[PDB]
């Protein structure tokens, strides 16, 4: 059940890879206009932290240099901060479609 | 902005510049000559 | 998309050194070979196990081809 | 200020090959664009010299190519370079397609359509030039694949006897094939520049899939020297296959004059059609077979609508990555199977290979992207 | 290092002198590479050529 | 049928920088001259291509002024022969494939341009088929077929020519069986590839130029890319 | 004017699994001899030991030329 | 004007006059060994004249009707029972069978 | 059991491949069943789902050893073309030991397992080849 | 808004053929540019059909041209279009140059 689902999720989060490049959930999202709108609706300091994480990750994949043990981003200390933003983007796009049709 | 220090590159350099007291003059032209002699030898191969 | 209207970035400092003063190949036998060993160990569990399946298929195909070629009655 | 920023052609060269922003963590899998460009222009120049020694006649063609190999200084190196350059051309082409499907670069719809158009065009050019030297394999493969084109009813049958110039292969068919093998690569180069134009509109794609808008570096002199090095490794492998092993990719059934009566039991084309031809004859249906082949490359067209992850790479979808490598092994299986005769286990695993091919593409990849979309609290 | 420094100070300060120098080096190394390639290829066979046996006929 | 694979033999040109034995090519041309030039054709080799491989200028002029060619028009126009200096091909022993096929019990011999390169197996195949005749274990051999296993179907419409009337190597080589077979197979290797020595010479020059040039280009690429390998980022907010 | 082929084909395979398959060939030969118009022509054994004996010909011939 | 230009260009890409000029042939039958096919070129294609044995007349009698996926009787296909004469090309993809 | 080890030693070694790998995975399933049975019999796992996880871990490691060992056995025997040497199984035992160490995610366990599993697999083939009697005479 | 102003190809077609500001002054002397372009692609087309029916062997080149003009269907109209379309091609070339000189457009 749920006590084993967390084990599967932590195995997948170890084997995903972006925990080793110092990244998080909201660092790998593929974009349309909607996700870039969600990026646009962010606070300033969170957006600064996101662009610095992105630029470090691109540098360390430029010389192909995985971070040491000290800064592998642990599972369940990461923020799912884009969940309200992206969720309201979902609701607004579905509101547009289902109201105009 | 006063505490902006450069993280060191002592692991990366050449030993001719790696010293912290030497004048960087004689270590300069030999270094440039080494890299430009590399480029010239490549140009010899490409021209052939 | 030309160069200069890309994004808005604060809070970043980039340091870099001249290409002349740092050497050509910094520790190319003391970092690169453990680095490519880590690269290889991070990929062959996701790349290698299909190709041994193909090698088994190749051996099986040639073997069964020759066995269906050879007949052996007795009279 | 500078003529490099004011002159109208130099606007194009400056905003194309100098002042282009680039993703900065490029691996050794983006040199293949420049390698395909250099393979293309080297094919054009070597074909141009070959056309400066060729006589398209159904009796003197093979003798004339022999005349090129013997009585011309270095004409053997130019003939061998055109053939092995076609080989390296398709090698670098499948590398380019494999990258452009792997790293999620197929989220660029317009470039993808223009690319698949180029894929058809390069296959057509290579097929017609493969017909041209009037060898035995050329003659019989021409007969087989043109009747495969004659599979389509009521519009295609007399269309194929029409492109034959009769009911056979003749001088008209030879000169049609020489005209099209000449004039297709220039349309290919124009579409290559259109491909390039749309990509320069959208920007490239880093191997992480993150939009790299804070990490752009200029094209010169970084990717210039990296592509020159990649081109020099390419020239090394091309001179390897034209100075040490011509026989590693040649065909023994090509070096005889097309005596139209023998039909040697060796019938396979060269490798870059062998995976396609294996999908053909693992189905006992002629029109169904050619429709299945065209629909396989149309599956390569209708890739992007299948994409239903939320991250665009395949560095970060490991089970999807494994299924991709199974797809690669299955393509190589198709290649080797098409490179064989036909008996019982060959037919069995050929049917296996085609149906598992469509099963991995059309089914396994969106199901994998959905399950590891669902397993990230998304 | 001084031999690199004095070669830089003589030939690699200019650019036209650089191009003329690599032209001279290219022709020189062209001829020397021809000599060395002839010698090494005739050394790797030594008994199978056409030249020395055709003037030993 | 039962498929047979010829084993690889240590030929002189098997090595990756190896030449041919030009003396063996001279006597192999002599072997082609004596006995094999009755049925097989090798029309794409002119006598002038022998000048730097197996003969001199003058000896080739004698060899090519042996045979008449039947030159084209003259004052009468129709029929007259010609000695010919060098620009004559090998003069086509069977003038038509119909006349070739009726000359034997069918099964006209193919031309010998590309036999070594175009038979799914190199000179090992040709040597094995030429030397390996043996007796049938209960097959048919319908009146014009001989048994020699290195051949698809094992049925050959060629009389075994290898030791019948050995042909007196004029350089002074004792005509055994395998030595004359090795000679004519090396000569057919040469006739298939008239560029092999020169292509391995250019392979030598290319390998040395790529031992030279490639570490230079790689060094310069690493030099200009050494800035981005060692650039280092740091994060200043307030 | 005596060939070396005879010498090496006699000397190489002298007592060997080649001769084992030669006796196997004699066994299928008398199997054909005790049968009217057989299918199994006893040729399969001929090919595979001559394949083996010509491998050992391939290893040890070219010194004699 | 456009459909005339398209029509005339496709008919320009059709064939030649003498390529459409086929011919009538006469073949001699009994030059052929038993159980064996001989091919004579006609209308571009090879032309099969095959001596089928009386054993092969019996093997044509040993052919099931509907198990032929193109189910046809032998007398529906041949005119004389012991000599067979057909088009020398397999009609699937232009191969010539052995 | 006797049946599956007899299946494993029935096939010539030799090239009759991947039956060897499946028989070695059956060896792995049996070994994992033994170890998992004693381990859940002598732990009180608390609770049963974690016991299922432990059993699955042991059976997966033993089956992976069997699979990798059978693959490298067959491949090495096909390449070296000498079906009588024990050195191919020496390489096989070292490969199985390294993969055991990697699934246990260590270095020293992998290297010592390489050495001991290689030498014991060499002893296995060496005794099966020269002929050492299985478990008894029992005569005198 | 529109494809024509947001698509990278129709930007180029819009800036070459549609939103090109033309002077409202030019007479029929300025027509020869587009006529040269159409003659150029027509020469490409007729020559390409000629290339599908041509054998460049010097002993049979004359006979090949003969077979084009006789037995290939409409080979005579394709050959005559190619030759005299080259003739009208140079006519429109000379009127193009004479335009570009006499009307002083050679300041560029
Ligand atoms: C050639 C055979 C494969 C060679 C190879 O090394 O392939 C693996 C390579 C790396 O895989 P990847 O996981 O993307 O990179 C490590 C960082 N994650 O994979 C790649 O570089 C992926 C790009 C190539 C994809 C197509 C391969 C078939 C053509
Ligand atoms: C006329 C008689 C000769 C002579 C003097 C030689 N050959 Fe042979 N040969 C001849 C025929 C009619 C055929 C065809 C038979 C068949 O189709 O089975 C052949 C065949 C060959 C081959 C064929 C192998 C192949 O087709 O793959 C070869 C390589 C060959 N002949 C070589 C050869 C050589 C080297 C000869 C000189 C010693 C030679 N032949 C003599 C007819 C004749
Ligand atoms: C005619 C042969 C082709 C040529 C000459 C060609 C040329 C190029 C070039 C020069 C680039 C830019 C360099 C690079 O990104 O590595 C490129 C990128 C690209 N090509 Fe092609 N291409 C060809 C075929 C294709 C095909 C068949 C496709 C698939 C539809 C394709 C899809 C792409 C994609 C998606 C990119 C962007 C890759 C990225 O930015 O990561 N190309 N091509
Ligand atoms: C427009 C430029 C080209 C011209 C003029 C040209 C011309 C020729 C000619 C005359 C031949 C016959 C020579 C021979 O094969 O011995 C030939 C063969 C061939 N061409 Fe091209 N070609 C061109 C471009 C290409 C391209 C772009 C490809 C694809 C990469 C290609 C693939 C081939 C192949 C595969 C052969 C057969 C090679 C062989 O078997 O030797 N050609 N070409
Ligand atoms: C690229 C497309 C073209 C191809 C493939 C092509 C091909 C040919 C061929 C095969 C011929 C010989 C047939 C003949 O002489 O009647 C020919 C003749 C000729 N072509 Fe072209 N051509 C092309 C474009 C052009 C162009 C643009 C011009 C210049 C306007 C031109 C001018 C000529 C001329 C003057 C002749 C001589 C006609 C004659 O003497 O019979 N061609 N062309
Ligand atoms: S069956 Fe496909 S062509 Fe004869």
């Amino acid at each position: 059940s749920s006590k084993w689902l967390e084990g599967i999720r932590k195995w997948y989060y170890n084997a995903a890879g972006f925990n080793k490049l110092g990244l998080m959930r909201d660092d790998t999202i593929h974009e349309n206009d909607d996700v870039k709108e969600a990026i646009r609706r962010l606070p300033e300091n969170l957006y600064n932290d996101r662009v610095f994480r992105i630029k470090r990750a691109l540098d360390l994949s430029m010389r192909q240099q995985i971070l040491p043990k000290e800064q592998w981003t642990k599972y369940e200390e990461d923020k799912f901060y884009l969940e309200p933003y992206l969720k309201e983007v979902i609701r607004e796009r579905k509101e547009r479609e289902e109201w105009t049709k | 902005h006063t505490d902006i220090k450069v993280p060191d590159f002592s692991d990366y350099r050449r030993p001719e510049v790696l010293d912290s007291t030497k004048s960087s003059k004689e270590s300069s032209e030999a270094r440039k000559g080494f890299s430009y002699l590399i480029t010239a030898t490549t140009t010899v191969g490409v021209a052939y | 998309r030309q160069f200069g209207h890309l994004t808005r970035v604060r809070h970043v400092i980039t340091y870099s050194l001249s290409p002349f003063e740092q050497r050509a190949f910094p520790h190319y036998f003391s970092k690169g070979i453990p680095n490519v060993l880590r690269r290889t160990r991070a990929c062959i569990l996701r790349v290698a196990p299909p190709f041994v399946v193909f090698y088994l298929v190749y051996t099986w195909g040639t073997q069964e081809f020759e066995k269906s070629k050879r007949k052996n009655p007795a009279a | 200020i500078n003529i490099r920023k004011t002159h109208p052609l130099m606007k194009i060269v400056n905003n194309a090959f100098i002042d282009l922003p680039a993703p900065s963590n490029i691996s050794s899998w983006w040199n293949f664009g420049s390698l395909l460009g250099i393979c293309l222009i080297l094919q054009i120049l070597t074909g141009l010299f070959l056309a400066m020694h060729y006589t398209p006649d159904t009796t003197t063609a093979f003798s004339s190519v022999t005349h090129i190999c013997r009585d011309v200084n270095y004409g053997w190196i130019i003939r061998y370079m055109h053939a092995n350059g076609a080989s390296m051309f398709f090698i670098c082409l499948f590398m380019h397609v494999g990258r452009g499907l792997y790293y999620g670069s197929y989220t660029f719809l317009e470039t993808w359509n223009i690319g698949v158009i180029l894929l058809f065009a390069t296959m057509a050019t290579a097929f017609m030039g493969y017909v041209l030297p009037w060898g035995q394999m050329s003659f019989w493969g021409a007969t087989v694949i043109t009747n495969l084109l004659s599979a389509i009813p009521y519009i295609g049958t007399n269309l194929v006897e029409w492109i034959w110039g009769g009911f056979s292969v003749d001088k008209a068919t030879l000169t049609r094939f020489f005209a099209f093998h000449f004039i297709f690569p220039f349309i290919i180069a124009a579409l290559a520049m259109v491909h390039l134009l749309f990509l320069h509109e959208t920007g490239s794609n880093n191997p992480t899939g993150i939009p790299s808008d804070t990490d752009k570096i200029p094209f010169h002199p970084y990717y210039t020297i990296k592509d020159i090095l990649g081109a020099i490794l390419l020239i090394l492998i091309l001179m390897l296959l034209v100075l040490f092993t011509p026989d590693l990719l040649g065909d023994p059934d090509n070096y005889t004059p097309a005596n139209p009566l023998n039909t040697p039991p060796h019938i396979k084309p060269e490798w870059y059609f062998l995976f396609a031809y294996a999908i053909l004859r693992s189905i006992p249906n002629k029109l169904g077979g050619v429709l299945a082949l065209v629909l396989s490359i149309l599956v390569l067209v209708i890739m992007p609508l299948l994409h239903t992850s939320k991250q665009r790479s395949m560095m970060f979808r490991p089970i999807s990555q494994c299924m991709f490598w199974i797809l690669v092994a299955d393509l190589l299986t198709l290649t080797w199977i098409g490179g064989q005769p036909v008996e019982h286990p060959y037919i069995i695993i050929g049917q296996l290979a085609s149906i598992m091919y469509f099963l991995i593409i059309l089914v396994m990849m969106p199901v994998a992207s959905i399950i590891e979309n669902n397993l990230l609290k998304w | 290092p001084t031999l690199t420094a004095r070669l830089y100070s003589l030939l690699f300060r200019r650019t036209s002198t650089f191009a003329l120098t690599i032209v001279v080096g290219a022709l020189f190394f062209e001829r020397a590479f021809d000599q060395g390639a002839d010698a090494i290829y005739e050394h790797i066979n030594e008994g199978k050529l056409w030249k020395h046996i055709k003037h030993k006929y | 049928d039962l498929e047979l694979h010829p084993p690889s033999y240590p030929w002189s040109h098997r090595g990756l920088l190896s030449s041919l034995d030009h003396t063996s090519i001279r006597r192999g041309f002599q072997v082609y001259k004596q006995v094999c030039s009755s049925c097989h054709s090798m029309d794409y080799v002119a006598y002038r291509h022998l000048v730097g491989v197996c003969y001199t200028e003058d000896e080739a002029k004698a060899l090519a002024e042996e045979v008449e060619v039947q030159d084209g028009p003259n004052e009468d126009g129709e029929m007259f022969m010609r000695p010919g200096k060098l620009s004559d091909y090998f003069p086509k022993p069977y003038p038509n494939p119909e006349a070739a096929r009726a000359a034997n019990n069918g099964a006209l011999p193919p031309d010998l341009s590309y036999i070594v390169r175009a038979r799914h197996g190199g000179e090992d195949y040709v040597f094995s088929l030429l030397t390996g005749y043996c007796e049938p274990p209960r097959v048919s051999l319908r009146e014009g077929l001989y048994f020699n296993p290195y051949f698809p179907g094992q049925a050959i419409g060629m009389a075994p020519p290898i030791y019948n009337e050995v042909l007196e190597f004029d350089d002074g080589t004792p005509a055994t069986m395998s030595q004359v077979a090795k000679d004519v197979c090396t000569f057919l290797r040469w006739a298939a590839e008239p560029e092999h020595d020169h292509r391995k010479r250019m392979g030598l020059k290319m390998l040395l130029m790529m031992g030279l040039l490639l570490p230079l280009v790689y060094a310069m690429k690493r030099h200009k890319w050494s800035v981005l390998k060692s650039r280092k980022l740091a994060y200043r907010p307030p | 004017l005596v060939d070396p082929l005879t010498t090496v084909r006699e000397q190489c395979e002298q007592l060997e699994k080649c001769v084992k398959a030669r006796e196997r060939l004699e066994l299928c030969d008398e199997r054909v001899s005790s049968r009217s118009q057989t299918e199994e022509d006893c040729t399969e054994e001929l090919f595979d030991f001559l394949h083996a004996r010509d491998h050992c010909v391939a290893h040890k011939l070219f010194n004699s030329l | 004007a456009a459909k005339n230009v398209v029509s005339q260009f496709v008919s320009s890409m059709s064939a030649s006059a003498d390529v459409l000029a086929m011919s009538k042939i006469e073949i001699k039958l009994s030059d052929i060994p038993e159980g064996k096919n001989m091919a004579f070129k006609w209308r571009g294609k090879p032309l099969f004249v095959r001596h089928r044995t009386k054993k092969e007349i019996d093997q044509e009698a040993a052919v099931e009707v509907s198990q032929l996926r193109d189910p046809q009787h032998d007398l529906e296909r041949v005119k004389k029972p012991e000599w067979v004469i057909l088009i020398g090309v397999c009609t699937h993809l232009g191969c010539v069978p052995i | 059991a006797k049946t599956l080890l007899h299946q494993y030693w029935d096939i010539p070694e030799g090239t009759e491949c991947h039956r060897k790998t499946y028989a070695a995975t059956s060896i792995g399933g049996a070994s994992g069943l033994v170890v998992s049975a004693y381990s859940v019999a002598l732990k009180t796992p608390t609770s049963f789902l974690e016991g299922v996880a432990r059993t699955g871990r042991y059976t997966f490691t033993a089956a992976a050893i069997g699979a990798i060992f059978g693959l490298t056995s067959c491949i090495s025997a096909q390449v070296r073309e000498k079906p009588d040497d024990p050195l191919n199984y020496l390489i096989g035992g070292c490969a199985g030991g390294l993969t055991l160490g990697a699934r246990t995610r260590s270095y020293g366990i992998g290297a010592a397992a390489c050495a001991y599993m290689g030498l014991t697999a060499a002893l296995v083939k060496m005794g099966q080849l020269e002929g050492w009697k299985v478990f008894a005479e029992p005569k005198v």
